[PDB]
RNA sequence: GUUACUCCAAAGGGUGUCCCUGGCCUUAGACAGCGG
RNA sequence: GGUGCCCUAAGGUCGGCUCAGGCGGGUCUCCGCCGUAGAGUGCAAGGGCAAAAGCCGGCCUGACUGGACCCGUAACA
RNA sequence: GGUACGGCGGCCAUAGCGGCGGGGCCACACCCGGUCUCGUUUCGACCCCGGAAGUUAAGCCCGCCAGCGUUCCCGGGUGUACUGCCCUCCGAGAGGGGGCGGGAAACCGGGAACGCCGCCGGCCA
């Protein structure tokens, strides 16, 4: 810094991780939040609620425990969290995506699709959702000519038949 | 030359903000909770222009008696008259 | 002093420079109130549109009114820039003067209206270099500044330009 | 011009803001330093006020001229350093008559405000011109609206007025 | 001077007198007178 | 010291981006950098404001209807 | 139980600027390319999409440093400046004084200080 009258921003802003205006608009809703985060090779999905000493995380999910970074895996992650959280007993939520911008055709909204299909109530619109020929994988099974829906489908069956 | 009272009259220090706050307050204030009979302080945040009462009553202490909307109803004593305000909880602060 | 980029390659290319991009402009400005046809020229030259650049505060000589396009600029990267440079360096006289370089590893040709590699242009040509991992001072997420142990100077840039085509003064 | 008892006293707010005072006058005294400015003299000789005063620039310029002439003819320039420490910021007011209808003074002059035991002037001098320094101080003291007293400071800023007076 | 306040003079000065302080002198000091 | 107005945007929201000034290059609008805001805000002063309340755009007309309660002008009264 | 890993946060400079030494299975990054989801008043440079050939140089992580800025303590400055109540105290007056109670700011010297606290994981066994 360079003396008094210099204003040293909040830490999580300084780092570049959190928007406090959006955070406020979301907290004003007293419903639970569904945090969806994306990286180069993985996809994270948590359920959070507010406490004054620090947001408490109820349920979580990770693509690693899944396998035991694309739209198919995003959908399956959504499925996983939707079956976990409705078991926990919280049949309502709202979406938080953070500093990712909203674009129709993104694995974040595929996570939304999965969490809905798994049966969890989350307000949305049926137009940002990617198309199922990107969901299943036909995009990569088409790039193949210049991962298989076999595996996608029997994995979907695994998840559902285990979280029935 | 006389001059009526108005909202922002002689508010150059009372509604000035320290040069090191300068922005949004922490979010542990917009979401404050209060009960009935709870005593509260009236302390104004100059950045939020919604639900802000007359600065005449900056620094006074009242009691909560209800809720309307996201606002709280507050009673203060002004001489021997009772006065009722509708205030947003970022402008308030609990005793002790 | 070639030991500098010697060390560049030594450590490994993570610390190696390269060309971030190139740009070309009408510098002294010749449209005034018009939208000239060097517009069409530059497109014939390269093969992608030129970018108008409107006026500013009412001036005295160059753009004496606001809002009126006066100039043109364009941007090249990838291989177009490498290629377009390979003619241009040969076109200018050899042993380039570091006295037009930038104190941080950049430069911008003064020279005006010379035609090479196959009538009026007045022109200014600027280059921008950077090591690879500069992404982070641009990207939203976790943006921050760049230290000095990863930035550039005059010398490394000079030796990198000397690497192909022209030698220096 | 009008007597100085009207402007001696300090019982009145400060009036120093020219970006609000319309018609504020301009200074007469424009020289505050004299002699050898780059210098390493031995003895320092300063007037202190005995009580709060309000000194006009007329008086300051009178003091300047008198003292500087005296020391130029009795000491020489390379051997003394003379400084005035205080600038006139206080604007003085006079009522233009109508009588006492709309009374609020229009500006006439300037003054320097000085508090108790404050320095006003200073003559830096060697040890073989102290007589002249003190004569200068007498001449200056004679031209002020209230009283004053002098000391003699050493480098290291210490009072030696007694040890020096007793021996000269 | 013999005035709590109501109703009462200064800057500048004083071998007038009573006191504090610090240097230099002193068994020949500081004035006088006798001469160099 | 100012007001007796102006604005279909200078009004609502959504998204993206950052200012004045200077240094270093090129000639008489182009690249890079430092920059807590030293700019701007429809109009005075004060206050507020930086992933913005500023600039760039896209879609709209909450500048609506029917009604309650409370603060000020006008402290206490 | 272990980690020279991570996401969401609270207090919002005792956390900031600057400087240095070290580290990289799992993870975050920088990277190659982009037809399509998306678009750049012109460029997969920015943003979005699929992978990893390469490395730790940068960001991230561990450790330290008192050059600048901030905050707290110990002595001085100093019971100084200013001040509430009372006074048949001083003073020609301006303004000062006594008693009973409160009480700084600058500056000097010396210390500490280069962030603390929550919830949930992931992987090694």
């Amino acid at each position: 810094a360079h003396g008094p009258r210099y204003r040293v921003p909040f830490r999580r802003r300084r780092e570049g991780k959190t928007n406090y205006h959006k955070r406020l608009k979301l907290l004003k809703s007293k419903k639970p939040r569904l945090v969806v985060r994306k990286t180069l090779n993985h996809h994270i999905a948590q359920i959070v609620v507010y406490d004054p000493k620090g947001d408490k995380t109820l349920v979580s999910a990770h693509t690693m425990e899944l396998m035991r970074g694309n739209t198919p895996s995003a959908y399956l992650l959504g499925l996983l969290i939707g079956y976990k959280a409705k078991q926990a007993g919280i049949e309502e939520a709202i979406l938080d995506i953070g500093l990712h911008p909203p674009t129709r055709g993104s694995s974040i909204f595929a996570v939304l699709k999965g969490a809905v299909d798994a049966g969890l109530n989350v307000p949305h619109s049926e137009e940002i959702y990617p198309e199922d020929y990107r969901i299943n994988g036909e995009h990569i099974a088409n790039y193949a000519k210049a991962k298989l829906p076999e595996h996608f489908e029997e994995v979907k069956a695994k998840i559902i038949e285990k979280f029935e | 030359v006389k001059k009526a009272h108005s909202f922002r009259r002689k508010t150059r220090g009372k509604l000035s903000k320290h040069p090191r706050r300068r922005g949004l307050p922490p979010l542990t204030r917009f979401l404050q909770e209060f009960e009935v009979g709870q005593k509260v302080h009236i302390v104004i945040e100059p950045s939020y222009h919604k639900g802000m009462p007359d600065p005449r009553f900056h620094g006074r202490t009242g009691t909560v008696v209800g809720k309307r909307g996201d606002a709280y109803i507050v009673q203060i004593t002004d001489g021997g008259k009772v006065k009722t305000f509708f205030i947003h909880p970022v402008h308030l602060r609990p005793q002790k | 002093n070639r030991e500098a980029i010697l060390a560049d390659w030594e450590a490994h290319p993570m610390r190696k420079p390269r060309i971030a991009k190139v740009t070309i402009n009408i510098g002294v400005g010749e449209s005034g109130e018009r939208l000239t046809k060097a517009e069409t020229m530059l497109e014939q030259l390269v093969g992608q549109k030129p970018i108008r650049r409107r006026a500013k505060q009412t001036n005295r000589d160059f753009g004496i009114r606001r809002g009126e396009p006066i100039a043109v600029k364009v941007t090249l990267r990838g291989e177009k820039a490498y290629q377009m440079l390979d003619r241009l360096l040969e076109a200018v006289d050899r042993k380039l003067k570091a006295s037009n370089f930038d104190e941080h590893g950049n430069f911008c040709f003064g020279i005006q209206e010379h035609i090479n590699i196959p009538g009026i242009f007045g022109m200014d040509v600027c280059v921008t270099l950077e090591r690879p991992g500069f992404r982070v001072a641009k990207r939203k997420r976790q943006r921050r500044k760049i230290p000095t142990k990863h930035k550039l100077t005059k010398e490394e840039g000079i030796v990198f330009a000397m690497e192909e085509l022209k030698a220096k003064v | 011009l009008r007597p100085a008892k009207i402007d001696r006293d300090v019982d009145k707010p400060a009036y120093t803001r020219r970006e609000y005072i319309r018609g504020a006058p301009g200074p007469k005294i424009t020289i505050f330093d004299m002699g050898n400015l780059s210098a390493e003299f031995e003895y320092e000789v300063s007037l202190h006020a005995e009580q709060a005063m309000q000194i006009r620039q007329n008086a300051l310029e009178a003091i300047r001229i008198q003292v500087n002439r005296y020391l130029q003819k009795n000491v020489g320039r390379s051997n003394y350093h003379f400084k005035i420490r205080v600038y006139p910021f206080q604007v003085l007011r006079e009522n233009p008559m109508n009588g006492m209808r709309r009374p609020f003074g229009k500006p006439i002059g300037l003054a320097a405000r000085v508090r108790k035991d404050q320095k006003i002037l200073t003559v830096w001098v060697n040890g073989q011109h102290l007589k002249f320094a003190l004569g200068a101080m007498h001449r200056a003291k004679m031209k002020l609206p209230y009283s004053a007293y002098y000391r003699i400071y050493d480098k290291e800023g210490n009072d030696v007025t007694t040890k020096v007076l007793s021996t000269m």
